[PDB]
């Protein structure tokens, strides 16, 4: 089966063995069939954990590298370690991105799916951007932007303002603006617009209601943080 | 250290 | 959770 | 050079990349020179995070292979097996480090104690996962490591010494979970708590912490 591979994925997950988890979901996806919701959520959880360890490590090693502007033999080591880490992080981003292009985005048969995967493309190009160089960065940044912007176009047309997926896109695209493009006014109004539109369209099913409000809280937390 | 305040898996 | 020595 | 490998190891720790950390401290050990206090701690922290992960995973995959009686069970089983074997290779890397370098070069009592504890500790982990026939002999390798550490710390260290306390803590656990002798676990943990408290009359932070963990175990085990 491949139902088997999904069951293995869930095991891995319960064992907090995210590399295993990611390897299962990679092969499920590569079986070529559109993923169920559950599967989509397993794939994404898997790769978030795999990539988040490298991001988190990268920030530690970068901080150290720069806080030792005086030592040298150390700066040489930290730097080389940062870049070993960056290599892992890139290969990961590349596998996810390749998976999105080859399988997930083309077969996405619902708008809810398409948006989900497009946002995901934006996120992964975003992590590629955070660790970009001085001769690749604008290329990667525009890729991130374009994925978010198409996802954003579709969700605005196809989905309700309280849609947790539509809301989550707005949270991540606004973060893209603040951190990647250094456009805080832009990040702010993207987040504010998405919060207010959800406030207006309050009349939101019972299931989603619970993730919606939360994300709205996160939107407002970023707004207030970014003020002053 | 710094956490980009994007979407969590809850 | 084996309640032995941490670090 | 020891220094460079040791510096990378501290970097790995900071990055929480514990496999890296174990590999750096492993080759530092293989240079064949007695480790300092700081180097032994780094080896110890590295390897303990490395096996912790496998042990916590074995714990979850075991229980699941337990709740089930389907074909989910065969799946769990083999995954539980794959994990055991990762866990054993880790235990054996370490135990070999201990036999071949760490124990023979240990020049101080404090040191011999530390490493005999850790030998106890790593056979104990092999015990948690032993399948009967090999089990009684793994359990004895563990208890003999502890017992020697234990006799040396009694003769050579103060009762408030963190390493003596930590040995006490883990040897009591071993009686409890491995040998199924709660009575012997409680009394070992009790004497060690009590002797430490009486010799209140020094970095206390580490010591009083393990005293707290000894008391908690005694509370747990007395219901």
């Amino acid at each position: 089966d491949k139902n088997e591979l999904v069951q293995k994925a869930k095991l891995a997950e319960q064992a907090e063995r995210y590399d295993d988890m990611a390897a299962c979901m990679k092969s499920v996806t590569e079986q070529g069939a559109e993923l169920s919701n559950e599967e989509r959520n397993l794939l994404s959880v898997a790769y978030k954990n795999v990539v988040g360890a490298r991001r988190s490590s990268w920030r530690v090693v970068s901080s150290i590298e720069q806080k030792t502007e005086g030592a040298e033999k150390k700066q040489q080591m930290a730097r080389e370690y940062r870049e070993k880490i960056e290599t892992e992080l890139r290969d990961i981003c590349n596998d996810v991105l390749s998976l999105l292009e080859k399988f997930l985005i083309p077969n996405a048969s619902q708008a809810e799916s398409k948006v989900f995967y497009l946002k995901m493309k934006g996120d992964y190009y975003r992590y590629l951007a955070e660790v970009a160089a001085g001769d690749d960065k604008k290329g990667i940044v525009d890729q991130s932007q374009q994925a978010y912007q198409e996802a954003f176009e579709i969700s605005k047309k196809e989905m309700q303002p309280t849609h947790p997926i539509r809301l989550g896109l707005a949270l991540n695209f606004s973060v893209f603006y603040y951190e990647i493009l250094n456009s805080p006014e832009k990040a702010c109004s993207l987040a504010k617009t998405a919060f207010d539109e959800a406030i207006a369209e309050l009349d939101l099913s019972e299931e989603s209601y619970k993730d919606s409000t939360l994300i709205m809280q996160l939107l407002r937390d970023n707004l207030t943080l970014w003020t002053s | 250290l710094y956490r980009s305040p994007s979407m969590p898996e809850n | 959770r084996s309640p032995s020595m941490p670090e």
